[PDB]
């Protein structure tokens, strides 16, 4: 149903890019996000895309103007690009669909910032 | 049993027409009914403050909030009164709206007649956006169509 990938151990500064995957019922309701999580802590939305066309995104306070999402409505995948890394942009990222009931989890992918 | 109705009108294709119905006093509210003209996908639906078109949908004011809430879905406790959720388009454009909510009302303080239902560009997120527009409209986007609700029996 969702597959994360792209994830893995980066310099402070450096980036990444995390794709996944989801079917196409659940990307054809055009409101996906990526959430990020702590151990021990809720899944946190960091970023949505929706609307027509080729989407539009938002993004909440932590990440503004360092990740951009986007998608591919053929392919019917997301992505985020995440610039400017941190330490405190540790977790493991998942996405799913939101503004509506939550898909089950897939296996996110783990994202460390350590030099 | 008091029933409401609202004709969704905008500058471009999008319309609609969505009924109400309450069966019992301060009980909960039926909402159905279709819009057209809409991007696939989840739409932002809400209940404005005001029933004023003189400017458009812009002269609706923000979403009916007479408890000074913050923005959520309508399942969340914290929500404004007129925070209906997401309505769905198919591949055709066509939201088939069928809402069941028991925070607004046709009468009481809750009361939504007279003001205006109006029906967003992108995804409400239910104010689980991290941000400061998250807690006040959802990030819903521009107003695509809007109308009065009007008594209907
Ligand atoms: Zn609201």
């Amino acid at each position: 149903q969702l597959q994360e990938s792209g994830g893995g151990l980066v310099q402070p500064g450096g980036s990444l890019r995390l794709s996944c995957r989801a079917s196409e019922t659940l990307f054809s309701l055009y409101a996906m996000g990526w959430y990020r999580q702590a151990p021990g802590k809720q899944p946190e939305l960091i970023a949505t895309i929706s609307g027509g066309g080729e989407g539009t995104g938002n993004y909440a306070d932590p990440v503004k103007g360092r990740f951009t999402i986007s998608r591919n409505n053929a392919d019917n995948m997301v992505f985020l690009q995440m610039n400017n890394l941190k330490p405190e942009d540790t977790a493991v990222y998942y996405c799913n669909v939101y503004g509506t009931n939550l898909a089950p989890w897939g296996q996110g992918t783990q994202v460390t910032v350590s030099s | 049993a008091t029933k409401a109705v609202c004709v969704l009108k905008g500058d471009g294709p999008v319309q609609g027409i969505i009924n109400f119905e309450q069966k019992e006093s301060n009980g909960p509210v039926k909402v159905w009914g279709s819009i057209k003209g809409l991007t696939e996908g989840l739409h932002g639906f809400h209940v404005h403050e005001f029933g004023d078109n003189t400017a458009g949908c812009t002269s609706a004011g923000p979403h009916f909030n007479p408890l000074s809430r913050k923005h959520g879905g309508p399942k969340d406790e914290e929500r404004h009164v007129g925070d209906l959720g997401n309505v769905t388009a198919d591949k055709d454009g066509v939201a088939d709206v069928s809402i069941e909510d028991s925070v607004i009302s046709l009468s009481g303080d809750h009361c939504i007649i007279g003001r205006t239902l109006v029906v967003h560009e992108k995804a409400d997120d239910l104010g689980k956006g991290g941000n400061e527009e998250s807690t006040k409209t959802g990030n819903a986007g521009s107003r695509l169509a809007c109308g009065v609700i009007g008594i209907a029996q």
